[PDB]
């Protein structure tokens, strides 16, 4: 019952930001946190952003600051992400995470099916 | 900043060996350390989390162990078709949570 | 006798917007005449509960301060703001003396708070270092500190943000529903009683 899908954007426009849409169901969502990656191809991951659904504090790395937005979705279980100024190389798979129990020192949760936003 | 690496990177056996991955990090985090699948096509998911704590619906073969800031990841039934990439995966009381390199298991 | 000035109870009951539980408002009702019977006689009051006097005798023996402090909470564990019951939020946000003295009302408002989307404002604490003293307000937006590791503001797994939502929705169980909860407290200190009853 526990699990969650996204959208399938693509190219919104280069040089521009992008909308990713990611709902879950199955587990309780204002008790949880929820994260984002970055998957390129030639299987290299790296993590990207986090949201908890407490309050809310945008935090990102340092490399990727300022360049992107995630914001708290409470139409049923939701987030949406947004990232600007977009190259030639953030054509990637962006991968939703979900701690269920964040409240308690573990990590759970499946992922979702990968939104392929590309570049043009 | 944390930073860590996994140093195997590559395996080459058919069944049986008790297959390891090792890999360490920058800081010795308490137990908040996991470890993460994916299918050559599909989406990763979770294995083991919290340091070999198993999860509803793992498999038996799966499992890990802990040594100070190095931790394994051991496949005591490894068979010829359980063939994915693995990956370590770090989180402790901080935001960035970096990647370790991950590993390609192969016959 | 006659009558005069009447508490403006209304003004505590019939109001539109409700402070959430971690920072309860506190209105100094005084030198009024309050007429309990009139709140005890209708079934509009879901719970009605008193602690040191008989809910039916109150009407008398003039008091000297009367607080009253409002919440919005779920209902299944309204009865947990009684005194010395444990649990999360009578633990950290709201803890009566076990020497308490006076009166829990509480009633259902699913018209009102809850909304179509669902009406997630009201917010409650979920960490503390330690138990709350009585009758203390604990307003503070800093992360509490879990573990050992020091919190510098960024939130993280033993680094947590000390509110969270109900997440009220109209269609859930009567327990998780929002329930308007308001408690009268009396207090008598040396000095001339100031709030009597009707008829006196
Ligand atoms: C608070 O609002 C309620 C809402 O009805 C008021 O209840 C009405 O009060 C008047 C005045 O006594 C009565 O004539 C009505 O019959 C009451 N209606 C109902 C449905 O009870 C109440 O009086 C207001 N003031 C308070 C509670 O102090």
């Amino acid at each position: 019952e526990v699990q969650l899908v996204q959208s399938g954007p693509e190219v919104k426009k280069p040089g521009t930001s992008v909308k990713v849409s990611c709902k879950a169901s199955g587990f309780i969502f204002t008790n949880s946190a929820v994260q984002w990656v970055r998957q390129a191809r030639g299987q290299r991951l790296e993590w990207i952003g986090w949201i908890v659904v407490g309050s809310g504090n945008p935090n990102y790395a340092q490399k990727f600051q300022e360049r992107v937005t995630i914001t708290r979705d409470r139409s049923t279980s939701t987030a949406y992400m947004e990232l600007s100024s977009l190259t030639s190389e953030d054509t990637a798979v962006y991968y939703c995470a979900a701690f269920p129990y964040y409240y308690d020192n573990s990590g759970s949760g499946p992922w979702g099916q990968g939104t392929l936003v590309t570049v043009c | 900043d944390i930073q860590l690496t996994q140093s195997p990177s590559s395996l080459s056996a058919s069944v049986g060996d008790r297959v390891t991955i090792t890999c360490q990090a920058s800081q010795d985090i308490r137990n908040n350390l996991n470890w993460y699948q994916q299918i050559p096509g599909k989406a990763p998911k979770l294995l083991i989390y919290d340091a070999s704590n198993l999860e509803t619906g793992v498999p038996s073969r799966f499992s890990g162990s802990a040594s100070g800031t190095d931790f394994t990841f051991t496949i005591s039934s490894l068979q010829p078709e359980d063939v994915a990439t693995y990956y370590c995966q770090q989180y402790a009381n901080l935001p960035p949570f970096t990647f370790g390199p991950g590993t390609k298991v192969d016959i | 006798p006659n009558i005069t000035n009447l508490c403006p109870f209304g003004e505590v009951f019939n109001a539109t917007r409700f402070a959430s539980v971690y920072a309860w408002n506190r209105k100094r009702i005084s030198n009024c005449v309050a007429d309990y019977s009139v709140l005890y006689n209708s079934a509009s009051f879901s719970t009605f509960k008193c602690y040191g006097v008989s809910p039916t005798k109150l009407n008398d023996l003039c008091f000297t301060n009367v607080y009253a402090d409002s919440f919005v909470i779920r209902g299944d564990e309204v009865r947990q703001i009684a005194p010395g019951q444990t649990g999360k939020i009578a633990d950290y946000n709201y803890k009566l003396p076990d020497d308490f003295t006076g009166c829990v009302i509480a009633w259902n408002s699913n018209n009102l708070d809850s909304k179509v989307g669902g009406n997630y404002n009201y917010l409650y604490r979920l960490f503390r270092k330690s138990n709350l003293k009585p009758f203390e307000r604990d307003i503070s937006t800093e992360i509490y500190q879990a573990g050992s590791t020091p919190c510098n503001g960024v939130e993280g797994f033993n680094c947590y943000f000390p509110l969270q939502s109900y997440g009220f929705q109209p269609t859930n169980g009567v327990g998780y529903q929002p329930y308007r909860v308001v408690v009268l407290s009396f207090e008598l200190l040396h000095a001339p009683a100031t709030v009597c009853g009707p008829k006196k």
